RNA sequence: GAAAUUGUUGAAAGGGAAGGGCAUUUGAUCAGAC
RNA sequence: CGUGGAGGUCAGUGACGAAGCCUAGACCGUAAGGUCGGGUCGAACGGCCUCUAGUGCAGAUCUUGGUGGUAGUAGCAAAUAUUCAAAUGAGAACUUUGAAGACUGAAGUGGGGAAAGGUUCCACGUCAACAGCAGUUGGACGUGGGUUAGUCGAUCCUAAGA
């Protein structure tokens, strides 16, 4: 284990890691940021949806040159896909997930995924085959990813103010006066 | 819900294969009939009576119809739940011309 | 049908195991017809040996067939038309003083045993040999079904010198060695058992210091009195006994390896060793691997042992091998060593190198043979029943009306041809042969030494369902029939031990299935020609005080009388000789 | 099951090409079994398989 | 017959099997990115366009 | 187990580059004090 | 000012954390640099006095190694062509079978060899890597089986030559 930096609290919470996966990491990488944050039950079946293409992933970051589809519009944005293999995986750590979590006794629909993160996997390496006889590299960009959801807590509510006050001597005979005032 | 049925349609092939690749022409068909029988009673599962195969291909892949009268049943699906309870599946009838003739239900017995 | 349902299921398990009339006979043909057989080998035996030289000694590879070719003669006059399954229960096997069993030679090898041992030899000098030398114990094991009814002989006969100082053909002198104090054990045991099958019927005249009204009998009544019987005796019970309930095509032995639901009876492992020797810390930690095998009906096939309790309308078997100790300063465990066909393995002047003589066709295992003289013999040992059998019995020549020197040749030019169908159909698993075993003490003090690297549990052995997998069980875990060969291949603390093994059979009866008596123990193979001790003086004996002693005593001769209200009938041998 | 063999063996056994093998795609687990020629030649007398009828080249019209 | 059988499994050879196919793929790649720079070194090519 | 490079969270900023210099505002954050 | 090693000295520091590494935490020095706290780590190291050198890096179309932007872009388009069901299967556009449609069209996408290959043939197992999509299939991977000559070749003879 020891994931990405959490702000969680850790008995509240499930965590599920895949690694060294077949995966686009530029693809899955993006389809974890539209899931983030999420309630757990919602992003499931959105994750359906995208693969009947009902919704799609916004792609946020890298995004160049693709073309742009009207489902785009939902998340308020005009680049957008389908990626159905960077799905599978996901809903894999996801419905694992799930699991690791109703073995803990943690409530199912009071769960959300709190943090996902995708970091990049070492490079795997073939060969290619180009003009004038030359070779040039032909890799994949395998991913990390590791999913943690948390028990939904809204119960925090907590008083801080702390004022330790200096106040001048003139600023005291001034407030004396405001309430000699009969304020 | 969604009850079980039987029906005979006649199908314009003609009109829904119009410019298509000659190559390419039958096998739009293909995903021009299951498309259709989506249509109506709209399964969204739809299978092919391999005789309704040799329907499409008799004339060879330039050589499709213009008509066929395509006898289309809703089922019930088993087992192993697909995200559907309910089938599609179209088979041939047999018939002199595919013209003139109306859609009609048949009675199942 | 083709599918195997819970119609019939009822139909084959529960209805052919019925106790009716039209059974009874079937299993009565099968107790003369067995002690018929005992009856004839002992008549060879002796007339060999004991008596005046009939010009040849026959052998042990002489005398198998001989018996065998004579059981054949009584199945061909019973049931011939009525019952489409007649045969060989069990091959006769003929062994020796340190073989637990299995050991059934066909002919062709007694040039094969010679030449393989020609170098390491003096301890087997009889089994290598086939000719019987003097002071041994030698088990002649039989069976035989009529309709898949399984009636089984077992017992051990004693040789002797030969004292013609008497005219009247005297064994001269007693039995002297510890040898003699296993036979009178076991032949102590066998009765001990036969007075407790008659109080299952009714709790009348049962033992009172014992088991009172509340168990006719128990899982535990029975396993508690042959230890005791043993420990009087000092004669270690073997890791191969047991008390078995059984079926039409359902016997103990016939596939050990197949599992059974619904089993019934008691059983008696290695297992079962520490638990006695660890009855003196009562600590109760079982360390247990979640492993799902031989999981379907465990409850039922585990074999629980404390959970049998006798039956009326039952049909049991009593089988006892009791393994005497030559005085062993520490405490050991009894354990079975296996004989292989290859001289390399060992230096070792006291091995045995030989070949297993009974098979055993699993219907479990399909493949397809290639050969075409494999095939000839796949398909003619499905033309065979359920039960263990060697390559002899298959033939159109075996029963051999008329034995000559012509026909002896007509077998061993086909039993070359049965070899190498034999070798295809090894390999593939389509059959397991019968292990040939050897009685095996080892010193505890080996195995607590124990250093393994831990490893296979792989099924490859005969052993049945639970009690194998680990073998010595989790309180001495680490340990598999593995690294149990390894210790016990450490050879200055490995000792060898003579074996005294007892099968009876016991048909219990109410007094709907037995009218003239009143309710009966019917005692196949129990015949009074065929229960005959030998000479025997050992002084250990009869340990008095213990309740559970007493209540022996009590029940030996309870049994003894007319006024008991279970009458034990003995079935009689037949008549052998007509010419 | 992988019927590459079985449909092989037809072309060789029957000594025709293997176009003209019929495998019966009812009995695909008993060809299964096959696995060697004089398998092949009890499958063969059974009808599980046949050679299929030439394809007809007319010379009427010539 | 309640002998239920299935299983084989073992895994000390897969496991084990499994580190060979990983250990040695890190060779191959290895002995890619030691050759990538130089593998199109060329001497003796012939340009076509350039004088 | 560093750097390049990369993900996540935090903070901050952004009308055709960014980055530095002098100076103080606002935000954070730390020493001296006895 | 700093660095790798030597002689000397602080009866120097150290498993109660040595060196290293991270640190919009502190402190001295014009500067080269030194010094402390925190984290991380697990076995040796530092100050002064002197000796020595393979002693300090932004470059050299520098040397090897490692990584981006470019970019999930260029592209994966010649050889007329595929489609329906069932089987198997965690999974089928691609495997196996049936069905239908087509191509090579005897100077063939057919059946045999030489040169070269060396086990690629065949079978049972199997899918991490390889087959620039896939993969339940394979010229891949793992375990084995397979090549039988008096008459076919080599062998013998001589050719240009050696
Ligand atoms: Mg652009
Ligand atoms: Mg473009
Ligand atoms: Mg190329
Ligand atoms: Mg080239
Ligand atoms: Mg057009
Ligand atoms: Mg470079
Ligand atoms: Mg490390
Ligand atoms: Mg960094
Ligand atoms: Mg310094
Ligand atoms: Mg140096
Ligand atoms: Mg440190
Ligand atoms: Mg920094
Ligand atoms: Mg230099
Ligand atoms: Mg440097
Ligand atoms: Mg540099
Ligand atoms: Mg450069
Ligand atoms: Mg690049
Ligand atoms: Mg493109
Ligand atoms: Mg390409
Ligand atoms: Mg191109
Ligand atoms: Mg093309
Ligand atoms: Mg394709
Ligand atoms: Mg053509
Ligand atoms: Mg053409
Ligand atoms: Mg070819
Ligand atoms: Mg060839
Ligand atoms: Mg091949
Ligand atoms: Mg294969
Ligand atoms: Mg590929
Ligand atoms: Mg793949
Ligand atoms: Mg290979
Ligand atoms: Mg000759
Ligand atoms: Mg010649």
């Amino acid at each position: 284990a020891r994931y990405g930096a959490t702000s969680t609290n850790p008995a509240k919470s499930a965590s599920a890691r895949g690694s060294y996966l077949r995966v686009s990491f530029k693809n899955t990488r993006e389809t974890a940021q539209a899931i983030n944050g999420w309630e757990l039950t919602k992003a499931q079946k959105y994750l359906e949806q995208v693969l009947d293409h009902q919704r799609a992933i916004p792609f946020r970051r890298f995004n160049s040159s693709i073309g742009r589809t009207a489902q785009g519009k939902e998340f308020g944005v005009t680049k957008a896909r389908w990626p159905a293999k960077s799905v599978k995986f996901v809903q894999g750590l996801l419905q694992n997930a799930a699991a690791n979590a109703e073995a803990k006794g943690l409530d199912a629909t009071k769960l959300y995924v709190s943090h996902i993160q995708v970091n990049q996997a070492p490079k795997q390496r073939r060969r290619t085959y180009r003009a004038h006889g030359r070779i040039n590299k032909y890799e994949s960009s395998p991913s990390h990813i590791e999913l943690v959801v948390t028990e939904k807590e809204e119960a925090v509510a907590k008083a801080a103010e702390k004022k330790v006050v200096r106040l001048t001597s003139r600023q005291r005979g001034r407030i004396a006066a405001q309430k000699r005032i009969a304020a | 819900l969604k009850d079980v049925v039987t029906r005979e349609y006649t199908i314009n092939l003609h009109k829904r294969l119009h410019g298509v690749s000659f190559k390419k022409r039958a096998p739009r068909a293909v995903k021009e009939i299951k498309k259709f029988a989506k249509l109506h009673m709209g399964t969204d599962d739809v299978r092919l009576a391999p005789e309704l195969n040799q329907a499409i291909w008799k004339r060879g892949v330039k050589g499709v119809e213009y008509r066929l009268r395509l006898r289309i049943s809703r089922k019930r699906n088993e087992e192993e739940d697909a995200k559907n309870p309910l089938f599609s599946y179209v088979e041939p009838v047999l018939v002199a011309s595919a013209k003139g003739l109306q859609t009609v239900v048949v009675e199942e017995d | 049908a083709l599918a195997i349902s819970h119609e019939d299921t009822q139909i084959l398990l529960k209805d052919k195991n019925i106790l009716q009339e039209s059974v009874l006979n079937k299993y009565r043909t099968a107790g003369q017809i067995a002690q018929t057989a005992l009856k004839y080998v002992t008549s060879l035996i002796n007339d060999s040996y004991h008596s005046k030289t009939t010009q040849r000694q026959l052998t042990v590879p002489e005398l198998c067939l001989l018996t065998d070719s004579f059981i054949l003669t009584r199945l061909e006059q019973y049931y011939k038309n009525k019952v489409n399954e007649r045969g060989i229960a069990i091959p006769t096997t003929i062994d020796i003083d340190q073989i637990s069993g299995g050991w059934c030679p066909e002919i062709d090898d007694t040039q094969n045993l010679l030449n393989w041992n020609k170098g390491k030899d003096s301890t087997f000098a009889s089994s290598v040999t086939g000719t019987l030398r003097p002071g041994d114990l030698v088990k002649i094991t039989l069976g035989v079904h009529i309709d898949g009814y399984t009636s089984e002989v077992s017992h051990t006969m004693v040789i002797y010198p030969v004292d013609e100082t008497k005219p009247i053909l005297q064994p001269t002198g007693p039995l002297l060695g510890g040898k003699a104090d296993a036979v009178a054990a076991a032949h102590i045991a066998m009765e001990t058992v036969v007075a407790l099958l008659a109080c299952a019927l009714t709790p009348e005249k049962l033992p009172a210091s014992l088991g009172g009204t509340s168990s006719g009998i128990t899982g535990q009544l029975i396993r508690t009195i042959v230890d005791t019987i043993a420990r009087s005796y000092n004669c270690g019970v073997v890791p191969g006994s047991r008390v078995r309930r059984i079926r039409r095509f359902l016997a103990g032995q016939n596939e050990g390896i197949v599992a059974e639901r619904e089993y019934k009876g008691v059983v008696w492992t290695e297992s079962h060793q520490e638990a006695d020797l660890l009855s003196n810390t009562d600590a109760k930690d079982l360390t247990v691997v979640d492993r799902g095998q031989s999981t379907p009906f465990t409850n039922v096939s585990a074999i629980p042992s404390d959970d049998f309790v006798v039956q009326s309308g039952e049909v049991y078997l009593i089988d006892l091998k009791m393994a005497s100790l030559e005085h062993c300063t520490k405490k050991g465990l009894v354990t079975l060593e296996t004989v292989d066909s290859y001289t390399g393995k060992s230096h070792k002047a006291g091995e045995l190198i030989a070949r297993p003589g009974a098979y055993v066709r699993d219907f479990a295992q399909t493949h397809i043979l290639k050969l075409k003289t494999s095939r000839q013999l796949l398909t003619k040992i499905d033309k065979q029943g359920v039960y263990p059998f060697k390559l002899s019995h298959l033939s159109s020549n075996f029963p051999f009306v008329h034995e000559n020197e012509e026909e002896l040749q007509s077998l061993k030019k086909d039993l070359k041809s049965f070899r190498l169908g034999m070798s295809e159909i090894s390999n593939n698993y389509l059959c397991v042969e019968s292990p040939i075993q050897i009685a095996r003490w080892v010193p505890w003090d080996h195995i607590l030494k124990a250093t393994n690297p831990n490893g296979n549990l792989s099924y490859d052995a005969t052993s049945t369902l639970t009690l194998p997998g680990h073998e010595l069980p989790l309180p001495k875990l680490g340990v598999s029939a593995i690294k149990l060969k390894s210790l016990m291949n450490s050879t200055k603390e490995s000792i060898s031990l003579p074996v005294a093994r007892e099968c009876n059979t016991i048909v219990l009866c109410d007094s709907s299935v037995s009218t003239t008596d009143r309710p009966e123990l019917l005692r196949l193979t129990g015949g009074s020609k065929t229960c005959q001790p030998s000479w025997i003086h050992s002084q250990h004996e009869l340990n008095p005080q213990d309740s559970i002693v007493q209540g022996i005593f009590q029940l030996a001769t309870l049994a003894k009388d007319k006024r008991f209200g279970l009458l034990l009938k003995e079935t009689q041998p037949m008549k052998q000789k007509s010419v | 099951a992988n019927l590459r063999t079985q449909k092989r063996l037809a072309a060789s056994v029957v000594g025709v090409g293997k176009r003209k093998v019929w495998l019966d795609p009812n009995e695909t687990s008993e060809i299964a079994q096959a696995n060697s020629r004089n398998a092949i030649r009890k499958l063969v007398k059974n009808g599980t398989i046949v050679k299929k009828a030439v394809t007809v080249h007319s010379k009427s019209r010539t | 017959e309640t002998r239920s059988f299935l299983p084989a499994f073992d895994k000390k050879g897969v496991q084990t099997q499994q580190r060979v196919w990983q250990t040695e793929r890190f060779d191959k790649k290895r002995l890619d990115k030691r050759s990538a720079k130089f593998v199109n070194n060329q001497p003796h090519y012939r340009d076509q366009l350039l004088q």
